[PDB]
């Protein structure tokens, strides 16, 4: 609301940066850092002095570093009892994404416990408690099926902010254009 | 489960209650042996009147 | 955040909560005033039990029989007869492996169930087509400029 | 569900319309749609032109009368009392910015979201030509409703004596397929936003469909089966036909 | 209906004969008679009439959808039809109506298969 109209001064889009830096790290409420993408809290105004932080989440969410979110953090945000556990959460959202669009090209949505504890970086049984916490908040639309050792996942993510998607997706809708051509020569026949 | 009430099966050759219930399908050799019953009695009376 | 706790759980939340949490959790003041704080433990300890497995049979597909009881905290025997009980009351529907340590979660199934599912793909397609109609029609608009 | 229904008399007096003022080079004619849309299903049942006349090299110039609206509409009143104000026309063929300006206008007049019923009047559309959006809060921006006939038991009647599928269906989805692609390559050429998140969507949910289909065959093939027997009873009532032509015709031959 | 009264000034070849129409306006001015009549109209009206019967790609497509979710019972109800009409055919040994009965299920199986 607040960049096109109304109270465009600098002060105010200075500290309400600040909130959203500190809030994004404790929360995890609304997808990653595709929405500080976006929206600007790093070029409307600085992009050091606690914005410094924003550039090593990004490197941190998908390298999954536990060393990189210990070092990105100073005392006031760190203090705060709230954030750690929700770093977790941030990490397995990214993650997930990734290996997803990868598999998917046609309808796949299989991904293993082999492919996810790979990525968090932590051992099945962690990842066992893991999933079943994020399930229960519905971050999650998939299902875990224990002794496969298979993730059955039915889409639960968000696919938005393109560069790559479009060239994929461009793919895609000529090869389905195609597919339809053929039937509807068939109903024009007879 | 002779008279059919849960469909298990008992095992003699290892001491155990297995899962036979997994279901059939119903009303579908009974709807199709129905309609030919009365259609091949409908052709016999009247192929007798015809002729 | 005790209701909550019921939806997120794994069962080794409950006693640290339970001990930690008592202001009107064995106490009440102005409806009973207390029942007796040993006996609303009892209605507690149930709850939280059948709860654990209504949430784990949406969440799961598959789970070993001796990963459901080392949530449950109990013994096998146990977590058996709240199955059966569960089962019996018919809010949740789960198949059984006793010697071989599975819990299914699967009830029965016929072809017309899943044709729902495909007509429902055909039902999001048809949909899309009239959004997708509408949205040609703005973009279009906007090309041209 | 939220519908429009259209009076053929609507769309034939835009018919009228387009001719009567002589509105040529794919300027816009306006005139008001009247009916009751007090509810959220739009009934449109009369309509009548306004005086519209628009500059060479501006369309954000617009003369528009404001007092004929009112006048006309206790005219209305007098004649019927089913013919209220609920939205105007315009004869397309697309939205315009301009719309916007002259729909701001309907607003205080109305009694629900004012209508803008676009019909098209070069009838070079496929089915029912017409669509129908409502200006509502985004700007302000408008949004397509489903817009169908009406039936009065009467003038339906008449739009018959006045004239007195599969093919078809699979036709327009690939016409809308070809559409989307034509869309998406003008947006490239632009380029070098909801509607790509529609289209990752879209594909996300041939592919997926696949697998289902292989159990709807099982059920088919019984559905055939069905159909085996059916052509069964009717042929023994075919075949009765036949022999009480037979009995006629054999009686007939000996007399 | 269209109408007019006796008006003359061309109506003077109108009400073995014609003694009888002068002395019609000669002895009575106005008196009905009815008039034909023809319909002319235009061709973007004439197609605009037509058009009335992608809104209807979406319309027919979604009934096809649904009639296909239902079936399983749509079939069932069918049959009891049916079983019906071959036992009051056996009485009977009244055909018109045992034939159409017979003919409405068939329709219903042809457009079902073509469904899917």
């Amino acid at each position: 609301t607040l960049e096109p109209s109304t109270s465009i001064t600098l002060a105010e889009r200075q500290q309400l940066a600040y909130d959203l830096s500190i809030s994004a790290l404790l929360g995890d409420k609304i997808y990653n850092f595709g929405e500080l993408l976006h929206h600007p809290i790093m070029e409307t105004i600085v992009n050091d002095s606690n914005y410094d932080w924003l550039f090593q989440l990004l490197n941190a969410l998908t390298v999954g570093d536990f060393d990189k979110f210990d070092s990105l953090i100073k005392v006031q945000i760190s203090k705060i009892p709230i954030l750690a556990q929700h770093e977790s959460f941030l990490r397995q959202k990214i993650c997930l994404m990734t290996l997803i669009e990868t598999v998917f090209v046609k309808n796949i949505r299989m991904l293993s416990f082999e492919d996810i504890s790979k990525a968090t970086h932590l051992p099945k049984d962690n990842v066992e408690h893991l999933v079943m916490r994020a399930i229960s908040l519905g971050l999650l639309k998939g299902s875990i099926d224990q002794v496969n050792e298979l993730v059955t996942i039915s889409w639960v993510q968000p696919r938005i902010i393109s560069g790559d998607q479009i060239t994929k997706m461009k793919d895609r809708l000529v090869e389905w254009n195609d597919q339809v051509e053929k039937l509807g020569k068939k109903m024009e026949a007879r | 489960i002779l008279d059919k009430i849960f469909y298990g099966v008992l095992d003699q050759g290892n001491g155990w209650l297995y899962v036979y219930e997994t279901p059939n399908q119903d009303a579908t050799y009974d709807s199709a042996l129905e309609l030919v019953g009365q259609l091949n009695k409908v052709v016999d009376q009247l192929f007798e009147k015809a002729s | 955040s005790l209701v909550k706790l019921f939806t997120t759980n794994e069962l080794m939340r409950w006693p640290i909560v339970q001990k930690t949490y008592e202001p009107v959790l064995n106490e009440d003041d102005l409806a009973f005033g207390g029942e007796a704080n040993k006996h609303h433990w009892e209605d507690l300890q149930k709850r939280v039990i059948e709860h654990n497995l209504r949430v784990i049979s949406e969440y799961y597909s598959r789970i070993t029989l001796l990963r459901l009881n080392e949530l449950l905290d109990l013994t096998e025997s146990q977590t058996e007869t709240y199955i059966s009980d569960l089962v019996n009351q018919g809010i949740i529907y789960a198949k059984v492996n006793r010697p071989a340590k599975i819990v299914n979660f699967e009830k029965p199934k016929n072809s017309s169930q899943l044709l729902n599912e495909w007509s429902h793909n055909v039902d999001e397609l048809l949909e899309h087509i009239e959004t997708i109609g509408h949205l040609i029609t703005k973009e279009e608009i906007m090309h041209g400029l | 569900h939220e519908k429009v229904t259209i009076a053929p008399l609507v769309l034939l007096s835009a018919l009228d319309h387009y001719e009567r003022t002589q509105t040529k080079e794919n300027k816009r004619c306006v005139g008001v749609i009247l009916g009751d849309a007090n509810s959220s299903t739009i009934r449109v049942t009369n309509s009548f032109a306004l005086p519209f006349e628009e500059d060479e090299k501006n369309s954000d110039v617009w003369f528009l009368d404001h007092n004929y609206i009112e006048n006309m509409n206790e005219m209305c009143k007098k004649i019927n009392a089913k013919e209220k104000l609920i939205g105007w026309y315009h004869s397309g063929p697309k939205l315009r910015a301009s719309d916007l300006k002259i729909n701001e206008l309907f607003k205080k007049y109305t009694q629900n979201n004012p209508l803008l019923l676009i019909v098209d009047v070069k009838q070079q559309g496929v089915g029912l030509p017409t669509d129908a959006y409502v200006a509502i809060e985004q700007e302000k921006t408008f949004l397509h409703l489903p817009c169908t006939i009406e039936a009065e038991e009467a003038e339906e009647i008449g739009v018959e004596h006045l004239l007195r599928i599969r093919l078809t269906n699979q036709l327009k989805s690939l016409k809308g397929l070809q559409s989307k692609l034509k869309d998406v390559v003008e947006y490239l050429d632009k380029v070098i936003h909801t509607i790509l998140g529609k289209l990752q969507d879209v594909f996300n949910l041939n592919n997926l469909q696949k697998a289902l289909t292989v159990k709807t065959n099982d059920e088919l093939m019984v559905i055939y089966i069905s159909n085996l027997v059916r052509s069964i009873i009717a042929f023994d009532d075919l075949i009765e036909n036949k022999i009480q032509n037979k009995k006629i015709q054999e009686q007939r031959v000996k007399d | 209906d269209a109408f007019r009264l006796i008006d003359t000034g061309a109506l003077i070849n109108n009400l073995l004969n014609k003694a009888n129409i002068q002395a019609l306006i000669h002895g009575l001015n106005r008196h009905y008679y009815s008039l034909n009549i023809d319909y002319h109209k235009t061709a973007k009206e004439t197609k605009m009439l037509m058009n009335l019967h992608y809104e209807e790609k979406e319309e027919s497509n979604l009934a096809a959808t649904k009639s296909m979710v239902k079936i399983a019972e749509q079939y069932s109800k069918r049959i009891e039809e049916e079983k019906e009409l071959t036992e009051e055919e056996l009485k009977t040994r009244p055909k018109k109506h045992l034939s159409e009965t017979a003919d409405e299920t068939l329709e219903n199986n042809i457009v079902s298969v073509l469904t899917a």
